[PDB]
């Protein structure tokens, strides 16, 4: 009964999607296929400068007034990036529904970058960076990233070297503008109370005019000791399927069974044919090594012996956290934005249901002896972590004899 | 035991998996080089008092040979 997301498409190839719904607020927002992956090293931080200056007022909208029409009707601006994908997205009322179409149109396109606020950007990214790295699991999943995926444009962060933030100029931005926010590689999302053939036509009024034009996983570990610090951080990972492959729903349920360590988290990152499946811990020096051998326990566990019941747990964990629906607006469109980004369509939720009620326990074991068993992992700590493992422990634990 | 060995800042430290590097990286590509540098390092430290080992131990063979040689004036 949960209504169905309904894609068209524009000549320039940015498929308007909506998924309409009786709250009267909206969320609707842009997404482009554009991250630090697409970017080659001599502009590192262009996308998250860009998505700095991108609110800092355009050519039809010069300077705060465009924010003060945000501010007018009540709305929320929000942007993000990723290593894949980057998302303008605006939460409003459903009656401004065309304003704030047009408010996007102009963040996309007719943008205007000014010098002045370069410079500006500039110190606060500098600054940020700078005092960024207080975030310790910010810092433990980069390195993760980083060593992992060595050599390839998916080890550099979303945020850059300090080094290409300062050396960073108009042009190279307009490139990257220029370059990755191509018509066919966007999608404009709305969910809430939208109407489908509303938001078609104001797609095609504006926004009609954007124009239209592997990697390795290294084995591998990076360990930042700091002694000084309180607490450890560390993040275990090995190479995990991609955006279109189903297996990622068994490897969920497997990440549900198990949901020692102060923290403990578990991360199924996806990117195209790629990504890192694995758990973050943070915690005391005197504990670490327990914890990674608990950890690789439950591991080989679930690839050595699984019983039927947890598999449930899993299932059903599973089913109520992939509950997105009503959920909220903003995390609904996300959705659409990703799906139509990633597998291409809006993967509805009984198809979500039927892909979680096919996985039993005998192939999860086998999906997870094909990701888990004797694959070699990476190893990114950061914190007083002298009694972390090195490589042949933990690459010893990841089997069992 | 580890964990309370020391207390080390800031220091990074990368290493890769072994099946993901070769067994024998440049073996004897820099190994006969290194190998070589060593020996000349060390060579003047060492080998001349077993040069002089060497010397004494024929020197000791010779002499006592000589030594049991017979004087020619030995009776006669």
């Amino acid at each position: 009964s949960v209504p169905e997301t309904q894609v068209s498409i524009l000549d320039n190839g940015l498929r308007v999607a909506s998924e309409q719904s009786s709250h009267a607020t909206c969320t609707v927002g842009v997404w482009i296929d554009a991250g630090s992956r697409y970017e080659t090293e001599k502009n590192n931080g262009a996308g998250y400068f860009l998505e700095h200056l991108a609110f800092k007022g355009t050519k039809n909208r010069p300077g705060n007034a465009l924010e003060k029409e945000v501010e007018s009707i009540g709305a929320h601006l929000n942007a993000y990036s990723t290593r894949e994908h980057t998302a303008y997205l605006i939460k409003a009322l459903s009656k401004d529904l065309p304003k704030v179409v047009e408010l996007l149109a102009d963040i996309v396109q007719n943008s205007s970058l000014e010098d002045s606020q370069i410079e500006k950007e500039r110190d606060v990214i500098l600054r940020e960076m700078q005092e960024n790295d207080a975030s310790m699991q910010n810092v433990v999943f980069d390195y993760l990233h980083a060593t992992a995926f060595q050599g390839t444009p998916l080890a550099q962060a979303v945020e850059g070297p300090s080094e290409n933030v300062r050396r960073l100029s108009r042009t190279d931005l307009t490139d990257y503008l220029n370059r990755h926010y191509k018509a066919p590689r966007m999608v404009l999302a709305a969910a809430g109370g939208v109407e489908h053939q509303q938001l078609l036509d104001l797609a095609q009024k504006h926004l009609s005019s954007v124009s239209r034009v592997p990697c390795r996983f290294t084995g591998s570990e990076i360990r930042h000791r700091d002694d000084a610090l309180p607490l450890a951080h560390v993040a275990i990972a090995v190479e995990g399927p991609g955006w279109a492959n189903p297996d990622n729903v068994t490897l969920q349920v497997a990440n549900a069974i198990i949901g020692l360590c102060q923290s403990f988290q578990t991360f199924n990152i996806s990117y195209s044919d790629t990504g890192l499946l694995g758990a973050h811990f943070v915690c005391d020096a005197m504990s670490i090594d327990d914890m990674v051998f608990f950890l690789q326990g439950q591991w080989m566990r679930l690839c050595t012996s699984a019983t039927e019941s947890e598999v449930t747990r899993g299932k059903n964990i599973l089913r109520n956290a992939l509950v997105s629906h009503l959920d909220g607006t903003t995390p609904v469109c996300e959705d659409i934005g990703r799906s139509l980004l990633t597998y291409g369509r809006r993967i509805p939720l009984a198809e979500w249901e039927s892909r979680i009620q096919e996985v039993d326990a005998q192939m999860l074991r086998d999906i997870c002896s094909k990701y888990f068993y004797d694959q070699c992992p990476a190893v990114a700590g950061y914190g007083p972590i002298e009694q972390l493992p090195d490589y042949n422990r933990i690459r010893s634990g990841m089997f069992w004899l | 035991e580890f964990g309370n060995l020391a207390r080390i800042r800031h220091v990074i430290s990368y290493s890769l998996s072994p099946f993901e590097q070769r067994a024998f990286p440049s073996y004897f590509s820099k190994g006969i080089p290194n190998v070589l540098r060593r020996t000349r390092e060390r060579i003047l430290r060492v080998a001349p008092p077993f040069v002089v080992v060497y010397l004494i131990y024929t020197w000791g063979n010779q002499e006592f040979e000589q030594s049991k040689r017979k004087n020619p004036a030995m009776y006669e």
